[PDB]
């Protein structure tokens, strides 16, 4: 999975996590057709990679969390930088 | 979607909204 | 035990999930795998200082605790060519890490790399 931001800022998900997130009802379904190559670039528009950035850890913490970190407790809901995330609302 | 619901399992921000400043990268805080 | 670290080329952030039993020279050749460049002219620069690919990565203080899955460790990754001058972009040792200054007056987040903007 290689995302690709505003910025130009690619990101390598490894596929171990990506399956998981998968797994998850993702936004994957929302476009009108997300062909093959769409899944391998994944390109966003109006979203800089430093909000992505963010989004993408909380995937990786939400994949493991839900899998074998469910030990521990939710997200530190410190940064009130979520909602900014919400902003986007087709996500 | 999918952050729409796990922003909410994230961070539980009562804050207000208003349209993304363009000299950064944040929402603005006022109300519409 | 585990290990979260994010190998960044600078406009390519590649998200590494290894152990503390991998070794610095392990994570090139994951890399070698996705970007197909050799490891041999790999470089990777964690806290601004050179990892030893003879060593592992506990060792190379990748604690799990430094490297969350909230947060993983961001690694510099500076890819040696002849002529080209952009190793020396990604290079720490030459140049500071990159940080958009309208997004350097924030705060920190609940983690390393994770800021807070007001």
């Amino acid at each position: 999975v290689k995302l690709i931001s505003s910025d130009g800022h690619e990101f390598i998900v490894k596929r171990e996590h990506a399956l998981t997130s998968g797994t998850i009802k993702a936004m994957l379904s929302g476009p009108g057709q997300f062909a093959e190559n769409e899944t391998n670039e994944v390109n966003f528009r109006e979203i800089p990679s430093h909000v992505l950035s963010k989004v993408c850890m909380y995937f990786t913490y939400k994949v493991r969390y839900t899998n074998s970190s469910t030990e521990i407790p939710e997200f530190p809901i410190a940064p009130e930088i979520a909602l900014e995330l919400l902003m986007a609302a087709n996500f | 979607g999918s952050l729409q619901y796990l922003a909410l399992a994230a961070l539980i921000k009562p804050k207000q909204i208003k349209p993304p400043l363009p000299s950064v990268r944040k929402l603005t805080e006022d109300r519409w | 035990m585990d290990v979260f670290l994010m190998i960044r080329r600078h406009k390519t952030t590649i998200f590494t999930d290894a152990k503390e039993s991998s070794t610095v020279f392990e994570l090139k050749r994951i890399v070698e795998g996705i970007l197909k460049r050799p490891p041999d002219e790999q470089r990777l620069y964690k806290d601004d200082q050179l990892l030893d690919d003879g060593k592992t990565l506990g060792e190379c203080g990748f604690t799990s605790q430094t490297a969350r899955p909230q947060a993983p460790a961001t690694v510099g990754l500076a890819f040696r060519a002849d002529d080209t001058f952009e190793a020396l972009c990604i290079e720490p040792f030459s140049s500071p890490p990159e940080l958009p200054d309208v997004m350097k007056p924030q705060d920190s987040g609940s983690s390393a790399n994770e800021q807070a903007v007001q």
